[PDB]
Order: structure tokens, then sequence, then C-alpha cells
RNA sequence: UAGGAUAGGGGCCUACCAUGGUGGUGACGGGUGACGGAGAAUUAGGGUUCGAUUCCGGAGAGGGAGCCUGAGAAACGGCUACCACAUCCAAGGAAGGCAGCAGGCGCGCAAAUUACCCAAUCCUGACACGGGGAGGUAGUGACAAUAAAUAACAAUACCGGGCGCAUUAGUGUCUGGUAAUUGGAAUGAGUACAAUCUAAAUCCCUUAACGAGGAUCCAUUGGAGGGCAAGUCUGGUGCCAGCAGCCGCGGUAAUUCCAGCUCCAAUAGCGUAUAUUUAAGUUGUUGCAGUUAAAAAGCUCGUAGUUGGACCUUGGGCCGG
């Protein structure tokens, strides 16, 4: 029976320690500072960041010269830099393991919206991805977590079709304006 | 054996109120932030 | 101390086999007689009910633990199961079929119970924690 | 179990055939035929998957009932045909001639030839002996046998067929230096120039090669294969002139081509 | 206001059809029916005969307003007729299907004869 | 050694002869709730446990045994016989083998449709056309996994902290909320013209018109003494009922039970049971301990085993970056 090959995983891993005060403080820092749906998504961001650091940690274990190391070293560094998360002048590998999870739950489409205007709140950003009000070139995308790239970071833009940057007005604007005439 | 449910047939009956939701989900983080370290 | 001869591969290998024995963890897990306890090997088991008991508390307190005996229709043991609800014990009746589960602490007698190890967690098909609390009645 | 296998299932497949994974249960099993079955492409694969002149089974069936798809001189409609290395695929309807050599990543590429360098093919020899009567013959690994052979072939050696005379015209006596191109393993398509040849009693004998830019490796006998005499080739390379590259030069390759535009 | 263009584009002279992949774009339309595509794709290749074509396939990609496909150009009718898969020759009107009911198709034909 | 048989080597078997083969480096024997492997879970490293299962190999078709055909079978969707089971009989006879797909009984803690299809992947035949419960599609499917809704924004308000003077005020900025307060916006859940999807339908993806006043288009699971996050709330019960993984609570002022409010952790998930990994430097080769906490044999000899003192020219140079 195929298809059972197709594979698939697990993307985050609930915390060792359940009740801390400290950890449960910060995560609602952040949970409530980035507007998310529950601590699932922050949780995924640790667990990516996991994933990169142990790479680079194993990178920075070799030495250099060794074509592994400059190969995927490169690769992640370019992968980074397609992300816009780190800065110019800052590719040396060991600023992938500085980054921390502030950098990714920054390059969310929500935060990007919040930061190029057009919500009005962060809670506003999120309601307006998921009413398919907003593409990246052409395509309207609803996932919060769309992780943009820099290349497509300039032209984020409303869709062609809602109200607030597209065409015809929604369907409360025309039950009022039947209403009305 | 002679005592079984006792307390628990003791206790009045009682109701609950209805109580407005609560928001759920994103909004119920919202309340928490917004609740704990900004009022 | 220890054997640290770079030649010495069988004689570590042979004493750490032989000395796991006395860990009690390993010695029960594969001893075999977990397949000679009542469930034998197994987490939950159907059963039937002979009597609701109620059985006597531990020294430090003082009260009666509602039990029944129950008999397992897989291979024929009778044991005792507590009833794990405030005065849930009426919903059990003789000779009904009920599931048995372990109590906790893995087998071994938990709490102030005096030698019960099993929790019944299901009577007559319906699920015992919704006959507390109303949700559906057998 | 009791009895030839028929069916192949795709993760079964040869590593190098590239077809995917959800496509399906079974591969296309190539038929018993002149090359080594696991070092073969179908003509399946040939069709669909690298042409794509079709899109299904039937499709393909269709194609090659159709009597077009020729191969080494003769239209060949059997559609799990164990096509290798230097079998020469025409078709007439589109005058297209192709050869199948390995490109230096280890696989499977269809290099367009003319027709005068599709007149014939190339292949190395198994082993010459008697046969009844005191005739000698050859074997090749195309499984060919030809029967007179010249007094100077040999064993390992390769040799030139043309199609419709249909016996030898030249060939090359496999030596130290003359240029050969892997057939297996992971130094596949690699082409370069032998540059020694070990031999140890009752085993595999080892032959170094270099490619043609500085690189070294060795390899089994059994997968060598000679070209042409001396640096130059007998058959038209792919792209890449059978130097595999290391990553972080085709890396360097893509970022060039990137920047070039 | 809507427009079509063709991508991945090869002619098989061994099959004798034109096959392509279609990248239909028609924004503020639901999706575009294959038989309005038809005389379309004919008048801009001039087949001459619009019942060549055959198309299929299509995804109308999320977000709407785009949609791929793939499309058949035969250049003989009796080419397509031959060289067909059933099924959408019955689509497109040219063969017809019949209902099947398995008991005695073979099994109890067997035991007579 | 000689032969017989096999397709073929061979004590595989026969006749004769020799007296050998394995073992403390564990044979033989016994257990295995043991098919093997690729691999799975967990993992700082090392490891520990698992692997019936879709890939490869082997073995079986109720239990054994024996053969026909055939290139290929000790075949079971082939036969013969026995044993267990069972069907039809008009009472002589006859037909059997779902550990194939689906489905029924039983066993159980435990596992779905007596569906559609040859269009795809391939197989098969005398064969471009037939066939294919292989295989695909669809129905049940919280096994597991993924994205991810349950509102958002504005001024009004009793108000609530600076910031414009900051006294003496008073109202002020992000709005924090008790606001079913007021208000127009946004939408998908759902309904659904149609088209697309499909072998044909169905789902998804698009999208005519419909589709939100907060009671609803209502989020639950468990917990609120310690661990361990969150009540020195209120009522009832009174060593009882009961809770409680452990420590413990309950003997008329219960932070622990039964209830209501509030709250908390996780959140379309969570609790429970068993088994297993981590914790576990509580199996320790890395890496434990043995005076007194469990542990140096009473003492010496002693074979295997383990471990074994020092000593042997690349000694000094050129040469090229
Ligand atoms: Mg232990
Ligand atoms: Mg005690
Ligand atoms: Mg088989
Ligand atoms: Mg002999
Ligand atoms: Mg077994
Ligand atoms: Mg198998
Ligand atoms: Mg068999
Ligand atoms: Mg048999
Ligand atoms: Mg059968
Ligand atoms: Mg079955
Ligand atoms: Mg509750
Ligand atoms: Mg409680
Ligand atoms: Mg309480
Ligand atoms: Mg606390
Ligand atoms: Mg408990
Ligand atoms: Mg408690
Ligand atoms: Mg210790
Ligand atoms: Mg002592
Ligand atoms: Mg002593
Ligand atoms: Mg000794």
């Amino acid at each position: 029976h195929v298809n059972f090959y197709r594979n698939y995983g697990k993307t985050f891993k609930k915390p060792r320690r359940p009740y801390e005060k400290e950890r449960l403080d910060a995560e609602l820092k952040l949970v409530g500072e980035y507007g998310l749906r529950c601590k699932r998504e922050l949780w995924r961001v640790q667990y990516a960041l996991s994933r990169i650091r142990n790479a680079a940690r194993h990178l920075l274990t070799l030495d250099e010269k060794n074509p592994r190391r400059i190969f995927e070293g490169a690769a992640l560094l370019r992968r980074m830099n397609r992300y816009g998360l780190l800065a110019e002048g800052q590719d040396k590998l060991d600023y992938v393991l500085a980054l921390t999870a502030e950098n990714f739950l920054a390059r969310r489409l929500q935060t990007l919206v919040f930061k190029a205007g057009m919500a009005k709140s962060i809670h506003h950003a999120r309601v307006l991805i998921r009413q398919r009000h907003i593409r990246v070139g052409r395509q309207i995308v609803n996932v919060p977590s769309f992780m943009v790239r820099v290349e497509s970071e300039k032209h984020i833009d409303f869709s062609l079709t809602s109200p607030f940057g597209g065409g015809p007005a929604g369907r409360v604007k025309r039950k009022n304006q039947k209403k009305a005439s | 054996l002679a005592r079984a449910g006792k307390v628990r047939g003791q206790t009045p009956k009682v109701a609950k109120q209805d109580k407005k939701k609560q928001p759920r989900g994103r909004a119920h983080k919202r309340i928490q932030y917004n609740r704990r370290f900004v009022t | 101390g220890k054997t640290r001869g770079m030649g010495a591969g069988r004689k570590l290998k042979t004493h750490r086999r032989n000395q796991r024995w006395a860990d009690k963890a390993y010695k029960k897990s594969h001893l075999g007689n977990e397949w000679k306890k009542p469930f034998a090997g197994s987490s939950h088991a159907k059963g039937i009910v002979l009597e609701k008991i109620g059985i006597e508390a531990k020294q430090p307190n003082s009260a009666i633990r509602k039990c029944a005996r129950v008999q397992l229709v897989k291979n024929g043991k009778k044991i005792a199961a507590f009833v794990p609800n405030d005065g849930c014990l009426n919903f059990i009746e003789e000779n009904d079929e009920v599931l048995i589960a372990g109590f906790g602490r893995k087998g071994h007698a938990v709490g102030d119970i005096p030698g019960v190890r099993f929790k019944v967690v299901k009577v007559s098909g319906v699920s015992l924690l919704a006959l507390f609390k109303e949700k559906k009645e057998k | 179990a009791r009895g030839l296998k028929k069916h192949l299932k795709r993760l079964n497949a040869p590593s190098h055939w590239m077809l995917d994974k959800l496509g399906g249960a079974f591969a296309p099993k190539p038929s018993s035929g002149p090359h080594k079955a696991r070092e073969c492409l179908p003509l399946i694969l040939i069709l669909r998957n690298r042409l794509k002149y079709a899109l299904t089974y039937r499709e393909v069936q269709s194609i090659l009932m159709q009597r077009h798809i020729m191969v080494d001189g003769k239209v060949r409609t059997d559609k799990t045909y164990p096509a290798g290395f230097m079998d020469i695929i025409s078709i007439p309807k589109t005058g297209e001639n192709y050869r199948l050599l390995y490109d230096t990543k280890g696989r499977f590429r269809l290099h367009s030839v003319r027709d005068e360098d599709a007149k014939f093919k190339l292949c190395k020899v198994r082993s010459v002996q008697f046969g009844q009567k005191g005739i000698p013959y050859l074997n090749t690994y195309d499984g060919r046998t030809i029967r007179y052979p010249d007094p100077l072939i040999k064993a390992n050696d390769t040799i030139k067929l043309d199609l419709e005379t249909n016996k030898i015209v030249d060939f090359i006596k496999f030596d130290v230096g003359n240029v050969v191109m892997v057939t297996g393993g992971r130094n596949t398509g690699r082409v370069g120039v032998i540059k020694n040849r070990e031999k140890h009693k009752g085993t595999f004998e080892t032959i170094h090669v270099e490619d043609a830019q500085g690189h070294q490796f060795a390899t089994r006998l059994g997968n060598v294969f000679t070209i042409g005499k001396g640096t130059k080739p007998w058959v038209s390379l792919p792209k890449g002139k059978g130097i595999k590259l290391t990553i972080i030069e085709e890396q360097r390759k893509r970022d060039a081509a990137a920047q070039a535009a | 206001a809507v427009t079509l263009r063709t991508r991945k584009f090869m002619t098989n002279r061994l099959l004798s059809r034109k096959q392509f992949v279609l990248e239909v774009i028609h924004p503020g339309r639901a999706n575009v029916s294959k038989a309005d595509l038809k005389e379309r794709l004919a008048k801009i290749y001039e087949v001459k005969d619009s019942n060549c074509i055959f198309v299929f396939k299509f995804r109308t990609h999320f977000g709407g307003g785009k949609s791929t496909g793939f499309g058949l150009i035969y250049d003989n009718l009796e080419a397509a007729k031959k060289f067909e898969p059933k099924y959408r020759l019955i689509r497109n009107g040219l063969a017809t299907k019949v209902e099947k009911s398995r008991k005695q198709i073979k099994e109890r034909k067997n035991r007579t004869k």
C-alpha cells in the first residue's frame, strides 16, 4: 500500500519542566508581545532553533578547509541570509548560534505586517492574514507563520480582492448598502 | 456499604450562572498578557 | 577496582550480564513472572464482579475503602479492585461487567488501601466518569 | 521463493533510475536481456521519464508497437528492454539518434549523435575462447558473440561494431595509458586516462586512473571501460567531459551562472 | 478579461500531437470551463478542427485567478482516435460507456462448455 | 576409500575401515509472550529497549506425510492418504481448507466497507483490444503527524498608572478591563448556481447569490497544601463520605472531601492504565561503590583468563616554495 511511504514528523516538543514561573512568564512575554495563537507556535520556534544550532555546533566542532565544513556552513549561512535572519557583515557561522527565538518570531508574516503598518495592531495583523487580505507577490497568504524572505519582504501587500486594498466591498458593506438602497 | 453516597447526597444542589464566555486562543493569551503586566 | 585490561572485554561483558540481575527492575521485567500476575502483561482487563465488599484502611487513617471482588474472564483470577469516586460503588452491582486497570505504582499497593492494586474504570459498558458526571446513564 | 520474481517494487529499483517514490508500488522490472539488468534502463524509462514523448504506460506501449523505436540497428518492441551502456537508440520519424552514456554523477544521459557516429557502436569483450570444431569466438558484456576474432583481440578489450557489416572494424587494446570511463560504483561516469594497473593473484585487478585535470582514483576491472586510444575518445562525451566536480565546485558553477545573469 | 499562455510545450510526431502545460490567467472569474477553453485554444493555433483538443488535470491554485492544466493538440482526429485513452473521448462525447454486473461475466460461464 | 542418488559438491545414502568430532573462548541442554535484517523510540557522549507490519531474505497455508504436470512446486485460490473440523445427501455417495479482499462467530483491553475501478504503477496472455480484491479511488478512521478559527477596530463611559503645568490640579497615554455597553467594517464554519477534480462520482482549490451581537456559529481536559502554577474564598460533611502517584487531609472554623465563584497549566486537546526510554553517576567501559551505611573470600597455593620492566638509527644536514 503506497502512501505509507510519504514521510512526516513532529515540529515541536513539550518542555521538560512543566510548571516554572521564570519560563512561564518569559513565554507569556513572547506570546503576548507577538500575538500568537498559543505556545505551540513558540515551541516550534525553539525546535527550529534547536535544529539549526545543532547543525552549526557540529560544523564548528570541525576545522576549516574541511570541505564538509565549508559546504553546509555556506548553505546554512545563505539560508539565514535569504531569511534576512542575519545582518550584513555578520556571516561568520557563530552569529547563527548567537541568534535567539526573537529573531524567528520577528520574521513571521504577522510581525512584518505590523512593522509595515497596514494592521493598526498585531492581533489585527493576524486576523488580516487569515481573512485572505494579503498577498506576497501575487498569491494571497493566510499562514501567519509564513517566514518571509527579504527578497519578498519589500512588496508584502494587500490582495487585489480584499476590500481594503483590492476590489469589491465586503458582505457587511453590501448588506448595509442594499438596505440603505 | 451502608454509607455510600452519604456526603455527595448531603450537599445542596446549586446551579451556575450564565457567564459571558471568555475569549479563546489568541484573544485569551491577549487578555492574559494585557492583564498580568500591561495593567 | 575495575578490570581495565585492553583484552578484558569478555570479563566485563559477562560481569554486567551477571550483575544486572541484582537490579530489581531488570529482574522484575525479565524474570517471566509478569506473565504469571493476574493481568499477565496487560494494561486493562475486563472482568466480572462477584460482590461489592468494602475493606479497612491502614493505621494512620481510618475508613472503609469500597472495593469489589472481581473475576477475570480471561484467566479466572479472582482479585480485589477499588472504585475511585465518591459514593460511586452504588453503580456497581453483583455480577456486572467491569474493566479493571492498574491502580498506580505499577502493580504495587497504593496509599492506605491494604493490598489492592486495581481500579474500576468501566461498568456495563459505560464510562464511570460519565456515571459520576451524569453525562450518560447505563 | 518458487520461481523467478516477475514484479519489481519502486524502492527496490536501481538508484540511478531517478524515479520517484509515491509514483506507484511497482517499477518497470527490466526484462532479461543483453545487459546486466541492474546496470540498465528500460525503454519505458527512456521514453516516458526522460524524453516525455508519452505520459502513461499505455502511451509508451503505443510508441513501441508503432515499430518506430529502433535500438542498435533493429527495432525492439519490448517495453522493459534493458538498454544500457553505449546502446544507441534511434527514431526514424524524428530522424533522431541517441546514445546512452553515464554522466559524472552516476546516472544515464541520452547524448545525441549524428548519423555517422550512430552507424556503429562500441563495447568491451568479456572473454575469447574456442568453440565447436576449434573456431574461436569472443563474448562481450553486451552479450554479443563474435566468431573468428582478430588474433590480437583479447579479453577486457574494446571493439567497434557497425550495424550493417555487423562485425569488427577496429579494437582498442585495454592497456596502460588509454582513456577509460568507469561504469560502476561511486566513480562511475568519470572518464580518465589509465595511469597504473596492478594485479594481485586471485582477486580483482585494480586500475588507477587520472582525470583530465589532475584528480586520481582507483577502480575494479569489471567497471572500467576503454573508449579511445590515448587521450582522445572515439565517442562524443556528454556536457561534462567526464570530470566529476566536487560539490563546492558545482556550487561555484551555479553561483557564477547566477551572477553572469 | 482572461488570458491563456502555454509552456513546457513539445511536439511528438511519434504520436503526432502537440503536448503542453497551459497556465490560464483568469482573474475575477471563478474558473474557465474546458468547453470554453476549447474554442479559444483552437482559434489561436488554427487547428481547423476544435475536437482534436483534449485538456485535463486542472488545479486552480490557492488564492485563485491562476490555473494549470495539460493540453494535447492532435493533428489528425484519426490519430486522436487510435492513440488515446477511451475515457476522455467519452468525456468529449466521441465514445460511450456501458455498465457492468460481474456475476456470470466469467465464473459460472466457465462451468458449462 | 568405492559406489549409489542428485542438476551438482557432500554421510545425502550404502559396504568396508579408522576412533574420531564439540566444550569454562559456554558445546549439549532449557527458556524465549523469539521470524532475521534495513530499521523504531529515546539520546551530550556512551548507551537502553524495541523491530508482527507495506523494502529485502526465509518459512507456512488446519496438523503431518507423499507425488503428477512443468524450465520453474514437495504448489495447497494442484492432487493422494491419515488425524482434527465440517457441508450436501434422495442415506448409495459427494465436496472440502479466507494466515488472499470484504464480511460473519469466537477470543479478547484491543483493530474499518460483504463499496467502485482498471484510468494511473506494473504484471500477465497467442496479446496495442482481455484479465488483474496486485494496485488505485471512495466510506468508517482524534492510531500517529501538519497548517490552523472561536473575533478585530474605534470613540463613549465609573473609572485605572505617568506623560501637557504638576502644584492645586486633574482626566491622559499605550487604552488595561467590569462594560449583554454604542457603532459601522472583516471573514470562514456552514448553505450553495456553476465550473474544476474524477475511470464515474466525492473531497480539496476557485467562486453567482446567502451565511455573526455575543445568550451566540457557546472549548474542553484536569487541577487550586507541598513537589507544582494557581484560594490563610463561601456553603455542606464530620476519622464518615471520600481525596491522595508520595508526604499526608478529614475526630463541627477542612487552604486537601462534596459543591458555587474565582484562578491556573495545556488548549482542539488533555487525563487515565500498562510497557518502555530519560531521570539513572540507582548497572557505571566513558562512569558507581566494599572500615563503620549492602558489599574484601579465614588464609595461602594454583591452570586457563587478564596484565606484563628497560634496550634495537632515521642521529646531523642540504634542497624548494
Ligand atoms: Mg530501579
Ligand atoms: Mg504511612
Ligand atoms: Mg512471494
Ligand atoms: Mg563420493
Ligand atoms: Mg515465535
Ligand atoms: Mg516479505
Ligand atoms: Mg508455499
Ligand atoms: Mg503443501
Ligand atoms: Mg485460499
Ligand atoms: Mg479476510
Ligand atoms: Mg473544571
Ligand atoms: Mg477536584
Ligand atoms: Mg475545590
Ligand atoms: Mg504555587
Ligand atoms: Mg491521582
Ligand atoms: Mg491536591
Ligand atoms: Mg550507588
Ligand atoms: Mg557491613
Ligand atoms: Mg582478610
Ligand atoms: Mg597463569
